[PDB]
RNA sequence: UAAUAGCGCCGCAAUUCAUGCUGCUUGCAGCCUCUGAAUUUUGUUAAAUGAGGGUUAGUUUGACUGCAGUCUUGCUUUCUGACCCUGGUAGCUGCUCACCCUGAUGCUGCUGUCAAUAGACAGGAUAGGUGCGCUCCCAGCAAUAAGGGCGCGGAUGUACUGCUGUAGUGGCUACUGAAUCACCCCCGAUCAAGGGGGAACCCGGGUUGAAAGGAGAAGUCAUUUAAUAA
């Protein structure tokens, strides 16, 4: 996971607001921190299993949070999609 | 007959790691030969309802891929190899479906044929006794009988009087007086319906795999997961499944179905060496424990034997079969071809050992071979036929071969066989003729001084089950079971099993017509069960675990297979019954030797 | 302190016969000295089973020829013995937790010493409960079965381990510590390789624990863990 700076640091990136603790925006832009931390260990590390229940988990919050988001507001959406890089 | 015998073989990393490239890739044409049967072939619902594949169509997809860029580097006889386990694949599974389509069918007969007494009051508008008299009558005219009945029934509707064939069939081809219960007959229709369905769920099946190497469809789904946004749950679950997929890490054997395709010599150590067709450069050398080398030997007899002789003996009666070539898994870390282990797995006809087995080979080989001419009689089939006749006249010229008389058993003395759950065999040696039971054994006798492993093993199932759940929950790869202990006790109980057949001097082993046993169960525990726990599916599977599991671990079919062998190495002729339902393990094996011997005429 | 019960095994004791033991009537009479089946009983320095994790191309189960002489190979497995350990730091990574109640196929449980902090040091497979074990039971913990309660902030168009977080517990890779044995001791080789020196006993030769094998491919099933979904 996140050291404490590297969220302190998406979070005020990706926040509308210092007070944002939690926005669809700082959610799934953690979410894509931690997936491309955990793609560089699983590429290497294939005999490690219980890494693969990890991943599996955390690419599906980030697609629940996406749709959401996408009904919500497109303009957000897409903003956010450019941000993160995402296809 | 035939037996398998194995050693590992030796050599220097140059020629394991060049025979290594050579099966990875091979390995990758046995997976394109699949693709091109699987989705590509138009024809393949025709051999799904043949159940056969046609014999050349492999061949005539391998030799346009011969020539192919990515497979062009390889032998002959690895390209044979390849044809040889794709047609073996496709042999085997259209077969499975087959089967599975029979049995759909034939109980969905049973399904429309099965009815309640007052059903058949309905559908026939007559009496239950008028029925009685009608089924009386058809017993009558057929004296194959259930058959009969069956074909009475899908024959000859007879204004609905199939109604008593039906009264004749639910009551095993036999008269009945009393008038059942609907609940009992709602329990028994019920089974039906269950496997019924199961069946039409079975019915389709996985479309037999490759065994991919390059892993590059989980690298390409990795980074297509992470990187990209799924449109469907469909999507994100297709690439889970795939992500979840564990990958192979060995590539398919090689496969020498001619035995002189394997050439045998001595090395200047006095050690065997082994070098295979195509691959003449690359020698071996052959590692095995002395209780196995006399067939390493005898493969080089035989071939001396032949090639001092002008060709004039023929590999018809070679001891040696046919070769499969495996790397078996090895442990840590190395280069493939340093880290697993090259093995060489033998099939051997173990009655062309001797000389007085040899000659059951020769008037078996001579009475086939005659027979396929004379079926054949175009210009390579003369080629074949000059094959054939070659060998038709060569078989006869003999090997210098060990010599021991045959066994022979008395007609009359047979040992049947009882398995079950808590005693996984139960001996009766009979004398059909006195009617006499010559001796009995139980498990403690029956292997002895080995009668603490039967308590190991439920033990050692016991314990290593917790621990495999504990261990999954964590994540553990430590992963364990009984199946080699299950192993052991199925071969002691076949050699005491066989031994006490030849002390009696039996004529037969009697082994049970146990069927498949675990469907059966599975069925019976169902229909119960949803009487029991209505509407909670849940509460339905969890009624009778243990039992259903222990049918399931239930190594009937083994243990069937281990007598089978060891019976066949011996001579021992085996034959087969119908076990009782009721009496004890002695009664069943008294009754089942009686009920194969009844069955002589 | 506690673990009373339930369930599975292990013998011990009968009681009933036989697949057994004496006869000739080759099928009866007779009993339980053995060898075995069935039921029921038991927990007695009775007897018998008895899963902490690991270690040898180990030994015996082998082929051929008339039980004697030749040849012999190190494959895949199941036990019985014996010995060793109860681990080390260097990264990567999963899960879990605001705080409470219920407490799960949940984790933990040995001897001795010092602390009496939660941990070190030295011993060790006797290691919570019984003759021996469990998903059962007792004791402590319980966020990492699950359900319910519910505080302040973020979001609030259905998404929300999504906040209150530095520890707990795993996974994997690289290096490393001990045993690398089959009567002990010593020097080596692991796609190969053996050799040298002793103790004990039997009648200068042996002995110094036994046993099994028909192998590959593919489909399918049952439970059992994870993930997703309604």
């Amino acid at each position: 996971s996140l050291s404490t700076e590297a969220t302190a640091k998406i979070v005020s990136e990706f926040g509308r607001d210092a007070n944002d603790t939690g926005s669809t925006e700082v959610q799934v832009a953690l979410l894509t921190a931690q997936i491309n931390h955990l793609q560089g260990h699983f590429a290497e590390h294939k005999k490690d299993h219980h890494s693969r229940r990890g991943l599996l988990r955390m690419v599906s919050q980030r697609r629940k949070l996406l749709d959401y988001l996408k009904r919500k507001d497109v303009a957000r959406y897409t903003q956010l999609i450019e941000r993160l890089g995402l296809r | 007959s035939q037996i398998t015998i194995q050693a590992r073989l030796i050599s220097f990393e140059s020629n394991r790691q060049q025979l290594w490239k050579l099966m990875a890739d091979l390995n990758t044409p046995l997976i394109n030969e699949l693709l091109c049967q699987l989705g590509q072939h138009p024809d393949f619902e025709k051999w799904q309802q043949k159940g056969k594949l046609p014999s050349t169509v492999v061949s005539q997809l391998c030799q346009p891929l011969k020539t192919d860029p990515r497979f062009a580097g390889q032998p002959s006889r690895l390209y044979m190899s390849a044809i040889h386990i794709v047609d073996y694949i496709y042999k085997s599974w259209l077969a499975i479906q087959k089967r599975l389509q029979q049995q759909l069918d034939g109980k969905t007969r049973w399904l429309e044929m099965l009815n309640s007494d007052a059903e058949l009051v309905e559908l026939s508008g007559d009496t239950l006794e008028a029925i009685r008299v009608k089924a009386a009558e058809i017993l009558a005219i057929a004296m194959s009988l259930s058959k009969t009945l069956f074909d009475a029934y899908q024959e000859t509707e007879d204004i609905k009087s199939r109604s008593a064939i039906s009264y004749l069939l639910k009551n095993g081809c036999k008269l009945t007086d009393k008038e059942e219960d609907s609940e009992k007959f709602a329990k028994r229709r019920r089974q039906v319906e269950i496997q019924i369905q199961r069946l039409t769920e079975k019915l389709i099946s996985r479309m037999p795999k490759g065994r991919d190497l390059t892993n590059a469809k989980w690298l390409e789904t990795l980074l297509t997961a992470t990187t990209t946004v799924a449109e469907d749950n469909a999507q994100a679950k297709r690439w889970q499944d795939i992500l979840l997929t564990r990958s192979s890490s060995l590539p398919f054997p090689l496969v020498f179905e001619t035995n002189e395709d394997m050439v045998w010599s001595k090395n200047q150590k006095g050690r065997l060496c082994v070098h295979f067709n195509g691959l003449s450069d690359l020698i071996f050398e052959v590692y095995c424990g002395n209780r196995q080398l006399h067939w390493f030997q005898r493969f080089l007899e035989d071939q001396q034997t032949k090639r001092k002789s002008k060709n004039q003996h023929s590999s018809g009666l070679f001891t040696l079969r046919n070769g499969h070539l495996v790397w078996l898994e090895g442990e840590g870390k190395g280069e493939p071809w340093n880290l697993h282990h090259l093995t060489l797995y033998c099939c051997v006809d173990n009655r062309l050992w001797t000389e007085e087995g040899t000659e059951i080979v020769r008037q078996e080989k001579a009475d086939e071979i005659t027979k396929f001419i004379t079926n054949m009689k175009s210009d390579t089939q003369q080629a074949l036929i000059q094959r054939k006749q070659s060998t038709l006249t060569r078989i006869n010229n003999s090997f210098e071969r060990p010599s021991q008389p045959l066994y022979q058993g008395q007609s009359h003395i047979l040992v049947g066989v009882s398995l079950g759950l808590e005693k996984p065999a139960t001996v009766a040696v009979v004398d059909a003729i006195a009617n006499k039971v010559l001796a009995y054994r139980s498990i403690k006798q029956l292997l002895g001084d080995n009668y603490e492993l039967l308590n190991r093993q439920r033990r050692q199932q016991q314990y290593l089950s917790h621990e495999r759940h504990k261990a999954q929950k964590n994540f553990s790869p430590n992963q364990f079971g009984a199946s080699e202990l299950g192993q052991h006790i199925d071969r002691l109980l076949a050699k005491a099993i066989v031994a006490l057949a030849r002390t009696y001097k039996a004529g037969s082993i009697v082994l049970p017509k146990l069927g498949d046993m675990r469907e059966v169960v599975q069925s019976e525990i169902q229909a119960i069960a949803e009487q029991k726990f209505p509407g909670y599916i849940e509460g339905q599977q969890k009624y009778a675990k243990q039992y259903r599991v222990n049918v399931h671990r239930w190594s009937y079919g083994r243990l069937i297979q281990s007598i089978q062998s060891k019976a066949a190495q011996t001579g021992i002729v085996i034959e087969e019954g119908k076990q009782p339902i009721r009496g004890s393990p002695h009664d069943k094996a008294k009754e089942l030797a009686l009920s194969a011997y009844n069955l002589r005429l």
